[PDB]
């Protein structure tokens, strides 16, 4: 009221509503699993000239038993970071699986140099596509030497960037660091040729319910308490919607099942007082709400009246009537009476009477009163312009 | 022939449960009483190439699955990929492929006419799968295809959509009385699969699987009809099962009603 | 609430705008205590809670269909009761709640603050007004109640209407049946049509659609990438979610406005509605009103309140002429030279004879000195 | 602090503020200035039927049997001085019609 | 047809705002049946010419 006094009534205050108590995320089980189990544990890739190309779609491209395998040497990712990848969609990503040696690694790098590079696979200044590189000296060592991956990359003719040295003496369990045969994984992914198909793996939480809580089902964000429900959904169904177009019962992902959807018990909080010279002493109505769940927001209580306009805190209830002091809602009435303290009570209509009504009966005044009473009305106020510029 | 449907098309717009409301929506729907053409599933085959524009109603009385698949595409010639719904007993081969198409891709089988037995002239029905993108293969199920004349009990209907890349397609399994054309009915179509293909088809052809000389022609037919964007009024059930709807441009009655 | 549910972001930029939501609060809650007022003034008009006596001997006529019924757990009457069923909510509950108030608004910060007199207490008003009446007549709107026979309060009232008090006491018993008839035909069509509360059935509904409007708009885009705030923050980063999120927001405050002025102005309708009905009551309950079409067509003779969901129901009891003959008529009358008068009727002939009648009902009797007055001579 | 060209778009913004908040001050004025001029077109229809004259409708001017009626100005707005006859002292009898 | 007059793409713009022309053309109408309302109210008073 940005008053030092206020005046015998009832106020509004700031509003009351229930925080939820935690977050619940729900999301069917991940299934649809890429496979790049297979992908990294071919039994020999292809040549460094003839890569191997595998379409990797429709799945989902988690890298938890990836990353956090040991199994692996070097991984760099120049245009993505593990941490969000988990909660990003790709279109399409395409394995590119071969066998190079340990020098090889270097000129792997996008925009070096080697005509090797772009005779077998260049890689474009742009290159977000995630490589994975780990050494497979027993694998693609052979006791005599391996001589398949012919190193003889400076062909006459002249290969071009994405156009669509024998140094190597044999690949042996004793060649050095740098000779060893490695063997060289490139994640290549594209955009812009489909709706997405590719994501992350979602997480799931645990299911609650009969709590004000923060829930997420299929992207679908709300806050709200969760019960069982006996509506009868269809199976193709997901949410439901009430004729205000709000949504009011969700499936859950996990378990087919219905819950109803309830908004948080809020309300106003108005301020029962008498004037301030009066007393100092307050009453709270926590307007529509149960008298359960108010000291979830004068927590201790000791007087509280569950009345049809909310609960009451502060106020005694006297079970006697007396003329509205303090209008509450619902035939309840507040007042400061006799020590003294604030009483709520049902308020009376006025005195019962019963007029000694008969046949033959009747009542006639015989000495009168002049009575005069005052009646004020309003005329007009005040006349205002404002200039508008 | 220019068949006149009474009130089929419906399908459910969404994924949302709905009970006891007068819903109003703006989507692509077949407008009642509008033509559709009625077709021979049969030296005659009735198996032309269809337009598809932006949504078609497919409804059919055969039995046995005498129309096993469709074909979607802009090309249909291999050069662009093409969605294949090529379906039989088993379940749905649904491959949206390069797959090369023959200028007369039918199965062919005179099957118990003359001598009662089951036989196979060509097997032309696939020619070549040249090239892929992505395919999806789903369980071997088993409809209702046993050899049972009577009287029709499956009115297969469907409504095949391509909207922001997404393939949708909506059916429903509706046994009727009458074998004569469509019945008079009420039947929402409930959503049946959801493809994440992102392709571009301009035109659509079916799939039979079936010399000349005092040839028996085999009975059925199928109908097309084509979606168009409209405003319906559906009316949920307690249930959440479209009970009834109102084209809210068909006449000045229904137009009052969707006010 | 309303505005930004749950978002500390949005709430934040709400406050760029500031006291809106101060003066919409402060109009609501305006609203509110105008219709407690509204309530309070047309029917908290007795300063005592009358009951009626155990014996209902008021004259031959019955009022059992209009006083209170103690057997049922609400104390209404029966036209009461048909009344209340014959109003239907559209949404749900505001009413016969036990929990939260049961309605899809409750989603997006709005809720509906319960009466102050609940039914029961306006069913007791209603009560004490019709005993007050029909016990006392007009006298406990002066002062205390008087009591009189029910009988020579009809009478009473005749008289004030004009006709003399004789043909009630003559024709009381065809009155108490005609009265009791009407009753009866009132209960019957309110219990068979289903039009008659139009009035409290469009109020409600109205009431009902303002609600469902507002919360569908909520729905819309207002011309931003989305109607879902959560979904606008987790696709946009600071800039363009804020961008949005103003958008959003100045939507939804429009929203808002709209329905508080279209609230304003049905709030001034019904005071306008309700400023006449306590008129009403007071004017034709707790007396006998003379204007014209005012408490019914015909001659007033006096109304009975009963309550109603949201409104009052007036049964105004009317007198009203049924026979007319013609005879022929003069204004004076000759007799020595001077001019007679009547004093209170009019001079009749049946084709033969003169007679003196009183205006509203037929009751010659012969032209005697006491029932006319002498002024001046015939010729003039 | 700005230059023309991106100040005017804080310009706009506080000139669509202030707008709005003509606009509803003004259409709260309307709606307050409707409510007085019922309450002084009932002053006046008090005054006529209870000064000018003496008005038999009930609890119109007054309670109780009106007798008669005293203007006094006030601050925006008029106070009646309703003078009426109230029986008191009833003592009650055997009637008969 | 005041806001957008005979033009697809504002009206199509206009449909994000919601309810806004359904309100007003409610309220409007409102208006025109309480003209003929307060008509017939203060002259059809006696009906019998
Ligand atoms: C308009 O109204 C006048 C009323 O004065 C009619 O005048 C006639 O008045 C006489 C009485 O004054 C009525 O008849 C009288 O009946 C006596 C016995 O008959 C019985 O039945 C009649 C039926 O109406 C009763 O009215 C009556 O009271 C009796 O109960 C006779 O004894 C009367 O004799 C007359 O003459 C003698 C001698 O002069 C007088 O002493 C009597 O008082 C009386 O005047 C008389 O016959 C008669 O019925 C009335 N006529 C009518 C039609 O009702 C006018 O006639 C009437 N005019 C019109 C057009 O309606
Ligand atoms: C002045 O107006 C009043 C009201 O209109 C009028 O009172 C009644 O008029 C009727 C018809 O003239 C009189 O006749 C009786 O009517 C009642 C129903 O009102 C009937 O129940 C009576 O019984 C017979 O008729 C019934 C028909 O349904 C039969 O079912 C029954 O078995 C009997 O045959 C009879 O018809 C009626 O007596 C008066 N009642 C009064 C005055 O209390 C009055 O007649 C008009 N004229 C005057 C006062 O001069
Ligand atoms: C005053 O008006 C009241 C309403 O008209 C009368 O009360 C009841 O009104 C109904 C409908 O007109 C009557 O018809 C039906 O009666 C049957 C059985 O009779 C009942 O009522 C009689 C007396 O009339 C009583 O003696 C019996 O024991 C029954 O109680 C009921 O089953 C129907 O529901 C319906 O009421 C009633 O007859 C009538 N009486 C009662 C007690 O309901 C009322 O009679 C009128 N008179 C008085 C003095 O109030
Ligand atoms: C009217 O006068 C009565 C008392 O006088 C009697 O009733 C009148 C109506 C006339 O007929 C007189 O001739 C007659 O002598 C007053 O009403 C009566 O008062 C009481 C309540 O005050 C009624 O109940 C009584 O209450 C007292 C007090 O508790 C008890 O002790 C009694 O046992 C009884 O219950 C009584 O029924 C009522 N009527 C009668 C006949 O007594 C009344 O004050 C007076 N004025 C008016 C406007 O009615
Ligand atoms: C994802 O997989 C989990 C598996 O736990 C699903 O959660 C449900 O948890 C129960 C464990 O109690 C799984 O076993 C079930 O046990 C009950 C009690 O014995 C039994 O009655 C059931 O028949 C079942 O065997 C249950 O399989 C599992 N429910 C489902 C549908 O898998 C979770 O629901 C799954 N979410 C998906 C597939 O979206
Ligand atoms: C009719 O009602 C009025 C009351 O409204 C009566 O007024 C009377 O006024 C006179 C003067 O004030 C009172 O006289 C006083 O009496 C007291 C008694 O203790 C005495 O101490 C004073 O000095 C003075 O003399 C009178 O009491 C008062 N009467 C009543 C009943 O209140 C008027 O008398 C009444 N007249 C009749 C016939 O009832
Ligand atoms: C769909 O809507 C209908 C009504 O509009 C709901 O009513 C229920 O319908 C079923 C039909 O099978 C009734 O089944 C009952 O079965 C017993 C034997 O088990 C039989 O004796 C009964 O006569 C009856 O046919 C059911 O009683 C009826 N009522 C209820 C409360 O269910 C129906 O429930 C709705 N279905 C869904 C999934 O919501
Ligand atoms: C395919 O490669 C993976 C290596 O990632 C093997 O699966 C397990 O991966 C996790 C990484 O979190 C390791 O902790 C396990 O040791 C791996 N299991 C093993 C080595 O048995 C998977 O076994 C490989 N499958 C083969 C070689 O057939
Ligand atoms: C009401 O008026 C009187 C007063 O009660 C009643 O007349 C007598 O009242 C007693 C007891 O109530 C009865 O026992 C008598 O039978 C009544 N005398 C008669 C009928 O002559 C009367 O009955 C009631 N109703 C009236 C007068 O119409
Ligand atoms: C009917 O369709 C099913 C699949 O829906 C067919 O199964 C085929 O199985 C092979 C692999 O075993 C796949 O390569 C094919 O794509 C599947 N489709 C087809 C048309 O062959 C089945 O062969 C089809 N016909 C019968 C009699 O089963
Ligand atoms: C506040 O919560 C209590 C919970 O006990 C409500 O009391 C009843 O609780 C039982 C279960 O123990 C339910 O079966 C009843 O339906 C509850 N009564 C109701 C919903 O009216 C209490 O009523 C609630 N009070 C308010 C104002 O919501
Ligand atoms: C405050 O002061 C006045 C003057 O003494 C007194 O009548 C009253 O009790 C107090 N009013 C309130 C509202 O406390
Ligand atoms: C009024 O009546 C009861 C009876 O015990 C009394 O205890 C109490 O003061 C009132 N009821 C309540 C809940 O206070
Ligand atoms: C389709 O065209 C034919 C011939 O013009 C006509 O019989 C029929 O009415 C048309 N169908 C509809 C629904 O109008
Ligand atoms: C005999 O056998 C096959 C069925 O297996 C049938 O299609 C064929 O028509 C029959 N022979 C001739 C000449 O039709
Ligand atoms: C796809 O299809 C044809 C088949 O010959 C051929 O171009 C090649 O196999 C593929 N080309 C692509 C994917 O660009
Ligand atoms: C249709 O097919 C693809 C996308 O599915 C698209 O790239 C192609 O350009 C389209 N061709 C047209 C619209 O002519």
């Amino acid at each position: 009221l940005k008053s030092f006094t206020v005046e015998k009534g009832i106020y509004q205050t700031s509003n009351f509503r229930v925080q939820p108590t935690e977050s619940i995320v729900r999301f069917p089980n991940i299934t649809n699993l890429c496979p790049f189990g297979e992908v990294f544990n071919a039994t020999r890739f292809a040549s460094v000239y003839a890569w191997n190309r595998k379409r990797i779609s429709n799945c989902v491209a988690d890298y938890s038993v990836l990353y956090n395998s040991a199994s692996f040497s070097t991984f760099k990712c120049y245009g993505v970071s593990p941490t969000k990848l988990n909660d990003l969609c790709f279109t399409n990503v395409y394995a590119d699986s071969f066998v190079i040696r340990g020098d090889e690694v270097r000129q792997i790098a996008p925009g070096q140099t080697g005509k090797i590079a772009d005779y077998n696979y260049k890689l474009p200044d742009d290159f977000t596509g995630c490589v994975i590189a780990w050494n497979s000296n027993n694998l693609d060592s052979k006791v005599g030497g391996n001589y398949n991956y012919l190193y003889r990359l400076f062909r006459k003719s002249n290969l071009k960037p994405f156009e669509r040295p024998l140094q190597s003496y044999g690949f042996q369990p004793t060649n050095g660091v740098g000779y060893q045969p490695y063997r060289v994984v490139v994640l290549s992914f594209e955009l812009l040729h489909a709706p997405a198909t590719v994501c992350g793996p979602k997480k799931s939480t645990n299911l609650v319910k009969n709590k004000c809580v923060n829930f997420n089902f299929n992207g679908l964000t709300g806050t709200g308490v969760l019960t069982e429900s006996n509506k009868k959904f269809l199976p193709f169904q997901q949410f439901g919607r009430d004729i205000a177009d709000t949504t009011d019962a969700v499936r859950d992902p996990q378990t087919l099942e219905i819950l109803d959807i309830t908004p948080c018990s809020f309300g106003g909080v108005s301020v029962i007082t008498p004037g301030t010279n009066t007393s100092n002493q307050v009453a709270v109505l926590y307007q529509g709400v149960n008298c359960t769940e108010v000291p979830v927001a004068y927590s201790t209580g000791s007087n509280v009246f569950q009345t049809r306009a909310g609960c009451l805190i502060g106020a005694e209830h006297v079970n006697n009537s007396y003329e509205c002091d303090i209008p509450i809602g619902a035939g309840i009435c507040a007042s400061y009476q006799t020590s003294q303290s604030i009483i709520a009570y049902t308020m009376s209509l006025g005195a019962e009477n019963s007029v000694a009504y008969s046949n033959n009966s009747i009542a006639i005044p015989t000495n009168f009163t002049i009575s005069v009473t005052t009646e004020i009305l309003p005329v007009s106020m005040t006349k205002t312009s404002v200039d508008c510029t | 022939a220019y068949t006149n449907s009474f009130t089929r098309g419906v399908y459910y717009p969404d994924k949302v449960f709905r009970s006891s409301v007068l819903h109003s929506t703006q989507d692509l729907f077949l407008p009642f009483f509008s033509n559709v053409t009625w077709f021979h599933a049969i030296k005659r085959f009735d198996n032309p190439v269809l337009p598809f524009n932006d949504g078609v109603y497919f409804a059919s009385t055969e039995k046995s699955n005498i129309i096993r698949g469709w074909i979607f595409g802009t090309t249909l010639d291999s050069k662009t990929q093409s969605l294949l719904i090529v379906n039989n007993a088993t379940n749905v081969v649904i491959k949206v492929c390069e797959f090369q198409f023959c200028n007369d891709p039918f199965l062919g089988v005179y099957y118990h006419k003359n001598n009662k037995s089951w036989m196979e002239s060509e097997f032309r029905v696939y020619s070549s799968a040249n090239n892929c993108t992505f395919e999806y293969v789903s369980q071997p199920f088993l409809m209702d295809l046993e050899g049972k004349q009577g009287n029709f009990k499956n009115l297969r209907e469907f409504v095949f959509k391509n909207i922001d890349g997404y393939f949708k397609i909506y059916s429903k399994h509706t046994p009727i009385n009458l074998v004569r054309d469509l019945p008079q009915g009420f039947s929402a179509l409930e959503p049946l699969v959801d493809l994440p293909i992102g392709i571009n088809i301009t035109r659509f052809q079916t799939l039979l699987a079936l010399s000349s000389s005092g040839w028996t022609a085999g009975a059925a037919a199928y109908y097309v009809g084509y979606l168009q964007p409209r405003t319906f009024l559906l009316k949920y059930n307690e249930n959440g099962t479209i009970t009834d709807a109102v084209d809210c441009a068909l006449d000045p009655l229904s137009e009052t009603k969707c006010t | 609430m309303y505005i930004c549910g749950d978002s500390t972001e949005c709430s934040n930029l709400l406050l760029q705008y500031g006291s809106f939501c101060t003066q919409l609060n402060r109009a609501l809650t305006g609203i509110a205590v105008e219709q407690d007022k509204n309530t309070q003034e047309v029917f908290a008009q007795v300063k005592q809670i009358y009951k009626t006596p155990p014996i209902k001997d008021f004259g031959g006529f019955n009022f059992s269909q209009i006083l209170p019924d103690p057997s049922k757990p609400s104390k209404r009457s029966f036209i009461e009761d048909l009344l209340f069923n014959k109003v239907t909510l559209a949404d749900a509950g505001f009413d016969i709640a036990a929990r939260d108030l049961i309605c899809a608004q409750k989603f997006n910060g709005l809720t509906v603050l319960p009466p102050l007199l609940t039914d029961e207490m306006i069913a007791q008003y209603t009560s004490a007004l019709l005993a007050g009446t029909i016990t006392s007549g007009w006298t406990f709107g002066a002062g205390a109640a008087l009591q009189i026979p029910f009988a020579m309060q009809m009478a009473y009232r005749f008289n004030g209407i004009g006709v003399t008090q004789n043909v009630l006491y003559e024709n009381q018993k065809l009155i108490a049946n005609q009265f009791n008839s009407a009753i009866g035909k009132i209960q019957d069509s309110l219990s068979s049509t289903a039009s008659a509360l139009g009035k409290l059935q469009d109020v409600v509904n109205q009431n009902a659609q303002a609600l469902n409007t507002l919360v569908k708009q909520l729905s819309s885009n207002f011309g931003a990438i989305s109607s879902v705030l959560n979904d606008i923050l987790s696709r946009l980063d600071p800039p363009e979610a804020e961008v949005q999120i103003d958008r959003l927001i100045t939507g939804r405050l429009q929203s808002l406005q709209t329905y508080v002025t279209q609230q304003l102005i049905r709030a001034a309708e019904i005071r306008a509605s309700a400023n006449l009905a306590a008129t009403k009551m007071s004017e034709c309950v707790l007396g006998q009103s003379k204007r014209v079409d005012f408490c019914g067509k015909g001659y007033h003779l006096m109304s009975f309140p009963q309550s109603a969901p949201h409104g009052v129901v007036f049964l105004h009891v009317t007198y009203v002429p049924a026979q007319e003959k013609n005879f022929t008529t003069a204004p004076a009358i000759c007799h020595d030279g001077k001019a007679h008068f009547p004093r209170e009727g009019v001079f009749v002939s049946n084709g033969t004879h003169w007679f003196v009648t009183q205006r509203n009902f037929y009751e010659p009797q012969i032209i005697t000195t006491d029932n006319t007055f002498v002024s001046g001579n015939c010729d003039v």
